[PDB]
């Protein structure tokens, strides 16, 4: 094909490897941001909501426990 | 009885303090992670800036 | 058993918190409301322990 | 070196496929709960009970 | 200097593997977004259930006031 | 000398 | 401890400034037995009128804030208008 | 005893209403229908006729008539 | 002297390793959280089970004796 | 092949395998969480309690 | 009676936007539609059976 262009192609491979590494880094950082800032806080919110659930119905729980010895 | 009430108020305010400090520590930890990511990606710029110091630096010369 | 209040009198006498939909005296004096709700919440938290 | 790279490719493919399965199952399980909760379980508190004694 | 085509082949295989990893990471990102949305939806349903169930505490407080 | 994600919780 | 909930709430929501608290105590029993700031320390009674008119107006404005019923609000509006008319004209 | 009978009668009434509502809400199609009914009143509150149970029944009957017409046509085929 | 891209790839890979370690720690913390929530909520399915059983029982009783009255 | 990049890629593979195991655990926990939420929170507790509340509401509204 | 009065008082102060009004027609329509889905299932697998054969 060409010799100058074959060295050019080696340099092409180098450039593509660099840019692909940059894209991978960006994607993984986005995943980390999504996990830390969004998923875990929503899990904590669900935890608080479920705790409020089990708190609000405790009168039923204590009734059922008093007669069922559960 | 008064001493007991004093103690339980202490525990209440202390536990809310604990959770608030938890929030503060988590926020600072996330900020520090982001900042160190910035530094890690930025450190390479020092070499290219040093290379371009040869063209124009101003006060140094 | 249940009589509707004059909205003017209720609003002037009672501070209303729509965020939590709570009712309190404007002067902040504790009534049966504060006692009942505080006792309920304290039972909830002691149960949390 | 290819061993490590294909190992990473296999691992991340496994992660992506497992997340596909989990997301699909979660959506399927959430559709009925959303159906029920969004429509019938809606509750609006228009009033608060007030003893006239405090009034 | 070392054989050019050897370096070329190594770089080509690295490049194809890297592109595969990039696409797979993009897929992982999309999956994480979808998972977060599903967690949001189920948390919304749970909070609706909580709004429904607060009526029991309201009833107990009403009876205590009326007593 | 690199901070690590450590979500604190409870006491 | 024997003060009614009105003055208790007013004092609690007011700052711990000795001036305002002594004004409230004097309003509760006519005059304040305040402790003399001079080196010859002693207790002396000070009447409500000795307190500045602005502080009394602020106290009654707070009272109308906590009891905003229409008669009280209109009375405060009239009295504050009389304030800014008569006493403020006198102030210029 | 009469008072207790009346109290348990009211208990039975509320439990019967609860059972009926539980049966009604157990149907997935009914909940989905309420869902798109809500979304339609968001789109247009006026067009109640667009989403009514009787209109759904009429459309279903028209569909059944079409199905039996196709069945007899295929029998003729 | 030396291939310029070598150091670039070295630093990029190092940062990738670091943030992947961050990802592993984050997902481990998430797993711990989920485990805690499941163990805490292990009372809720009990609650739901007995409630469902009571509902089915009262419906079956309103079937056995015909006190089930027409809907409204 | 550069030995430094060799060790970097080996570390990358190890970390990604750890990530895969952690994600498998996360998937199990999320499946259990979905089971607890849909079947129990709303499926049994929510449905039954809502049914009771609406029934009582209808009873006492018709008794206005 | 205390429990019932509490329930009554709370229900007097809470609005449920999607409570039905004519549960009887809704219910009979649901069972009729269920029978129609059974009929649809019969029709469709008969159709698929003769198409396959």
């Amino acid at each position: 094909m060409d010799s100058a262009s074959k060295e050019e192609t080696l340099e092409k491979l180098d450039q593509e490897i660099t840019v692909n590494l940059q894209k991978i880094d960006s994607n993984l950082s986005f995943c980390f941001h999504k996990i830390t800032q969004d998923i875990i806080p929503h899990v904590a919110t669900y935890s608080e909501i479920c705790e409020r659930i089990m708190d609000s119905t405790e009168w039923l729980g204590t009734m059922f426990q008093e007669t069922g010895l559960v | 009885t008064t001493d007991k009430y004093f103690i339980e108020q202490r525990n209440i305010v202390l536990q809310e303090i604990n959770e608030t400090m938890n929030s503060i520590l988590n926020g600072l930890n996330g900020l520090n992670i982001s900042l160190e990511s910035s530094i890690a990606v930025g450190r390479e710029f020092q070499s290219v800036s040093d290379l371009w110091k040869t063209l124009y630096d101003g006060l140094e010369s | 058993l249940i009589k509707d209040c004059n909205h003017d009198e209720a609003y002037l006498l009672f501070k209303v918190n729509p965020e939590k939909q709570s009712v309190s005296r404007r002067d902040g004096k504790e009534g049966v409301f504060d006692y009942v709700i505080k006792r309920d919440t304290d039972m909830k938290r002691n149960r949390r322990l | 070196m290819t061993d490590a790279l294909e190992q990473s490719v296999l691992a991340l493919e496994g992660t992506v496929s497992v997340l596909k399965d989990s997301v699909e199952s979660l959506k399927c399980a959430n559709e009925p709960s959303t159906n029920l909760a969004s429509t019938m379980l809606q509750t609006k508190r228009v009033f608060r009970l007030v003893p006239e004694y405090d009034v | 200097m070392d054989s050019i085509d050897e370096q070329i082949a190594i770089k080509r295989k690295e490049l194809q593997s890297l592109q595969k990893i990039t696409s797979l990471t993009d897929g992982l990102k999309i999956q994480l977004t979808e998972l977060n949305e599903q967690i949001k939806e189920m948390g919304m349903n749970a909070d609706s259930v909580a709004q429904l169930m607060n009526n029991w505490d309201s009833i107990i407080n009403n009876i205590s006031q009326a007593s | 000398s690199a901070t690590e994600y450590r979500l604190s919780i409870g006491s | 401890n024997s003060s009614s909930g009105t003055f208790k709430a007013l004092s609690a929501v007011f700052k711990d400034d000795p001036q305002i608290q002594r004004l409230l105590y004097a309003l509760e029993n006519g005059s304040v037995l305040m402790e003399e700031e001079s080196n010859n320390q002693r207790r002396k009674t000070i009447f409500v009128e000795d307190f500045p008119t602005d502080l009394i107006l602020k106290v009654m404005a707070e009272v109308t804030d906590l009891w905003p019923l229409t008669e009280f609000k209109q009375d405060y509006d009239q009295l504050y208008h009389n304030y800014e008319q008569l006493s403020s004209k006198l102030r210029f | 005893c009469k008072s207790t009978n009346s109290i348990l009668d009211s208990w039975i009434n509320i439990h019967s209403q609860a059972g009926y509502i539980h049966k009604l809400m157990s149907d997935q199609t009914y909940l989905k229908l309420i869902n798109d009914r809500l979304h339609n009143e968001n789109v247009n509150t006026n067009d109640e006729d667009g989403s009514t149970l009787h209109n759904v029944i009429a459309l279903k009957k028209k569909e059944i008539l079409d199905l039996r017409q196709k069945l007899e046509n295929r029998k003729g085929e | 002297m030396e291939n310029p891209h070598e150091q670039v790839q070295a630093n990029i890979l190092s940062r990738i390793i670091g943030n992947v370690k961050r990802l592993n720690e984050s997902v481990a913390i998430l797993n711990q959280e989920l485990v805690t929530i499941n163990n805490r909520n292990k009372n809720l399915e009990i609650m739901g089970a007995i409630c469902d059983n009571y509902h089915s029982s009262v419906q079956f009783n309103l079937e056995a004796t015909n006190n089930k009255k027409p809907p409204l | 092949m550069n030995a430094n990049k060799q060790r970097q890629y080996n570390q990358l593979a190890h970390e990604l395998r750890e990530l895969q195991t952690n994600l498998q655990e996360t998937t199990k926990q999320l499946d259990i969480m979905s089971k607890q939420c849909n079947e129990n929170l709303v499926g049994q507790l929510g449905k039954v309690h809502g049914s009771w509340l609406i029934g009582s509401y209808i009873y006492y509204m018709e008794q206005m | 009676g205390s429990l019932l009065y509490g329930i009554m008082s709370n229900s007097w102060c809470v609005e449920f936007s999607q409570a039905p009004h004519d549960i009887q027609d809704d219910l009979i329509a649901i069972k009729q539609l269920k029978s129609l889905e059974d009929e649809k299932n019969n029709l469709v697998m008969e159709l698929s059976n003769m198409e396959r054969g």
